[PDB]
């Protein structure tokens, strides 16, 4: 939708094209060759590239970028508002118990059975029995009480503060790229305190792939927390199975531009369209669309 | 498993019990090996089929398949009608019937709207309302914290009353000698300077300092174990949290050994096809023998024998007056 | 200086990459309610 | 008696008997302080000195449920008075 | 009197009365003990009137909020 | 201290380093940017 | 004969036996009866 | 029953003593203790 938009903004006809390597585009350390769609554009296989394409120091080094069309920053995918089950009626009072106040019950209906004002015999049957029911009731309504007590100390994973204080839920990033490097160079002390444990945990936190961290957090039982872009984790939270969940504040803030190869023609007209896009509101009807 | 790697290597076999029973260490004053690994290096045995742990130490010296068995470190647990005379007081039980009686003697003296005997009617509903509604506020707070239950190692690291140890010797007090993983730490330092000692001598030791020191000992060892403990009578320790490290049983074969390879080559084999999986599940679970949101029938109970006994009571004064 | 990019700016100078990101924002300071929520009104 | 040790150990030191570097005293030493602690004796020590000779519960109070006596028996008396006055 | 028809339910609505106030008791007492906390997202903003909001009157706020597409935020 | 800030972020923008046009000075200030957010250096300002 | 750390510096100049006691950092503090009617009082109030 | 419950829930550790300022808190002025806290990497212990 947003290459239509631009593309009729700016007067051009285009084809789209899938990257054939499927990748970003990074620079390999050693060949010095650009993959990716950064590396179509470097190398002149491709003149513009609308996709959700992070804008960093390096890329803008070797390509151009228009001003962001979308903002995102690290965020927490948990693994997760629906409990009836009239079975949490009976656990707080034990079946053992409520047959035996039951057969207590019938108990005393057949003493007082026995005994047909002041009947001083089957008086103290009514107080003690009184009394016997009193001690139930309150036991039923202080254990009622935990149960919801504790119901609301569950406050389990809320935010990265949450994450870097314990152990019980594992977490981790993509295995390479740059919210592993975030963590790896923060100087904060709660994404500090979050990179020592990752680093050294085992087993192994990272993940080679983005579906590897979400099916990771599917699949294992609400022990495995993901840190991954806000646009991605809230993207899933709205997909069936809705068993995943984004919780805290973005930890950063990058953004997504549109690129082309650097000196291009297209460049200036596609950066005014972004602005515009944005400014006419389009761009954010298109996120709540999709 | 060896009637198994026997028939897909192809050959006839002899099981032979090690004669020391011994897994296999070097002896601190010859330097010789003991055990499994001592019948090997010493030309004894051709192939040892047995939980024998793959280490560094025995590796320079014996070959091993791939582990046909994960394991790890891991923590083992144990799984009064007094607590009902706790909540409200024994001095207090005491003082509501001093003013019970101490009520039904004021009415006593009185004998509708007598609002002299009537005030009082109320004032020591008043009373036991106050009362009763502290019994029920003060019973919640035990079983809303209940603080002495024990469910990973970081709950054990965070807590005294509840001591933890290992074998006075061996990988596992090593594991946390060694370990630079801050929760491991933690419980290395507690662990070596615990007083009195939370080492022992033995498994059985360990597993009965569990048993009957009262909920206070957590023992420290191998999941294969703790597993097996888990599933034979009595039936009241557990294995609690994951395991903590890694590591595995190997098929061993001396060093030059014909068998190697294909020894290998069936340990993988019987893993990917599930066998191992299966034959686990058999000897331990088909063999087998066996927070907190839960209220039980222990202290109920108590006040249901207070019942019966006044029901009783009241049956006895029912005879003599007829 | 903490000077925000903008299509209007951007047409006369050129921008760095953002040195700080930054969004539009809710700022805040008995209740019967309190009462009513305990048994939900539905019950 | 006044005050309490609180919370578990921050890190882990030890006490040792010290000699010259070269001391022919050092390997009898070590040797001597190896069997005490195997025979229990530096435990015994530690509890002599510590606990022998030394100079120093769970649930509800009486004192708050006390007051709802205090108020029982003053309705109790005021009611023993208004039953004179009527008679 | 003992009119076991309508006695019955004397009882049983007896024991339900019960159960509901020892409900509200219980949970009552959870609220008392956590307590955790009246705005605390746009939406909750969106949802009523009686806190009311607002912006500068001239700005790139104001002009988000008039331009947005966003069902909240329009 | 009586104020606070609920929920997230409503939308995104940024601040940036200005440069005349035909500055010299353009490329190596965007990569000095990019270099500081990329080592922490920005967050660990803004945490100051 | 003394309750001497053995620490690395001291190490490095003279020897030491294995420890005779153990020890670690801790905490002291000054120091459980608290009546007063006005508990009562509290829970709903004047 | 929540002041009961609060009640069980005044220092008992490092990380009580980590999270306030009315109790004072120190060590020798000079020695292995004020040098383990001055030294460590330890979240509670830093602060």
């Amino acid at each position: 939708d947003l290459a239509a938009e631009i593309a009729k903004h700016c007067g051009f006809k285009y084809k789209l094209t899938i990257v054939g390597d499927g990748k970003y585009g990074a620079r390999d350390a050693d060949t010095k060759i650009w993959n990716g769609m950064v590396g179509e554009l470097v190398y002149g296989k491709a003149d513009i590239a609308i996709a959700p394409l992070t804008i960093t120091l390096v890329r803008e080094e070797v390509i151009d970028f228009s001003k962001p069309f979308m903002s995102l920053g690290i965020s927490i995918m948990i693994k997760k508002k629906s409990k009836p089950g009239v079975f949490s009626f009976l656990d707080p009072l034990a079946y053992e118990i409520w047959m035996c106040i039951v057969f207590a019950y019938i108990g005393v209906s057949v003493v007082l059975f026995l005994v047909s004002p002041r009947s001083l015999s089957g008086r103290i049957v009514g107080g003690v029995w009184w009394f016997f029911t009193l001690i139930i009731i309150s036991s039923y309504t202080a254990n009622l009480a935990a149960f919801l007590t504790v119901e609301r100390m569950v406050s389990p994973i809320e935010s990265a503060e949450d994450l870097s204080k314990q152990t019980e839920i594992a977490y981790g990033t993509l295995d390479s790229g740059s919210t592993k490097e975030f963590f790896r160079r923060s100087k904060i002390a709660v994404f500090d305190k979050m990179w020592t444990y990752m680093r050294s945990a085992e087993p192994s936190v990272f993940v080679r792939t983005t579906a590897e961290g979400v099916a990771r957090v599917r699949k294992s039982k609400g022990k495995y927390a993901y840190l991954l872009e806000s646009t991605m984790n809230e993207y899933i939270e709205q997909r069936k199975p809705c068993d995943t969940m984004k919780v805290g504040g973005n930890l950063d803030s990058k953004g997504y531009g549109i690129a082309t190869p650097k000196g291009s023609s297209l460049g200036t007209p596609v950066n005014l369209a972004v602005l515009k896009l944005s400014e006419q509101g389009v761009l954010d009807k298109l996120k709540n669309k999709w | 498993l060896a009637y198994e790697i026997a028939k897909h290597v192809g050959i006839k076999y002899k099981l032979s019990i090690v004669g020391d029973g011994k897994y296999g260490a070097r002896d601190p004053e010859t330097k010789i090996w003991n055990g499994m690994v001592g019948e090997l290096v010493y030309g004894r045995a051709d192939i040892a089929v047995a939980p024998l742990t793959i280490t560094l130490v025995r590796e320079e010296v014996i070959d091993f398949s791939k582990p046909f068995m994960s394991l790890g470190i891991s923590i083992m647990i144990k799984k009064g009608v007094f607590s009902f005379l706790d909540p409200l007081a024994y001095e207090i039980w005491m003082c509501i019937v001093f003013a019970y009686i101490g009520v039904s003697v004021v009415l006593f003296l009185v004998s509708p709207r007598s609002l002299s005997g009537r005030i009082v009617g109320g004032v020591w509903w008043f009373f036991t309302l106050i009362i009763i509604s502290s019994y029920t506020a003060n019973l919640a707070a035990f079983l809303t914290v209940e603080r002495m239950p024990i469910e990973s190692a970081e709950d054990l690291a965070k807590q005294t009353e509840i001591a933890y140890g290992t074998l006075d010797s061996g990988s596992t007090k090593e594991f946390f000698r060694r370990s630079k993983i801050a929760v491991y730490e933690k419980m290395w330092s507690y662990m070596k300077s615990a007083e009195p000692s939370v080492f022992t001598k033995t498994t059985a030791d360990g597993v009965a300092r569990v048993r009957k020191s009262k909920g206070k000992f957590a023992f420290l060892l191998e999941s294969t174990m703790n597993e097996y403990i888990e599933q034979r009578k009595p039936c009241d320790t557990m294995k609690v949290g994951g395991n903590l490290d890694s590591k595995g049983y190997g098929v061993a074969t001396p060093k030059g050994s014909a068998l190697g390879t294909p020894v290998n080559l069936a340990v993988l084999k019987l893993s990917e096809q599930g066998i191992l999986d299966k034959l686990k599940n058999k000897w331990w679970y088909d063999k087998g023998e066996c927070k907190t949101s839960a209220l039980s029938l222990s202290n109920v109970a108590g006040v249901f024998y207070i019942l019966v006994g006044g029901l009783g009571l009241a049956m006895m004064v029912a005879l003599i007056e007829f | 200086a903490p000077l925000t990019i903008t299509l209007v700016r951007e047409e006369v100078i050129d921008f760095s990459k953002p040195f700080m990101s930054l969004g539009i924002s809710i700022m805040i300071k008995p209740g019967v309610f309190s009462f009513l929520d305990p048994l939900a009104y539905e019950i | 008696c006044d005050t309490m040790k609180v919370g578990g150990n921050l890190d882990s030191k030890g006490y040792g008997i010290a000699t010259p570097k070269g001391s022919s005293l050092g390997t009898p030493v070590n040797l001597a302080v190896l069997k005490l602690s195997e025979q229990g004796v530096l435990d015994k020590l530690k509890n002599k000195w510590w606990y022998d000779k030394g100079e120093c519960t769970s649930a509800l109070s009486l004192s708050n449920v006390a007051g709802v006596f205090y108020i029982l028996v003053g309705g109790l008396g005021l009611a023993m008075l208004v039953a004179l006055i009527e008679f």
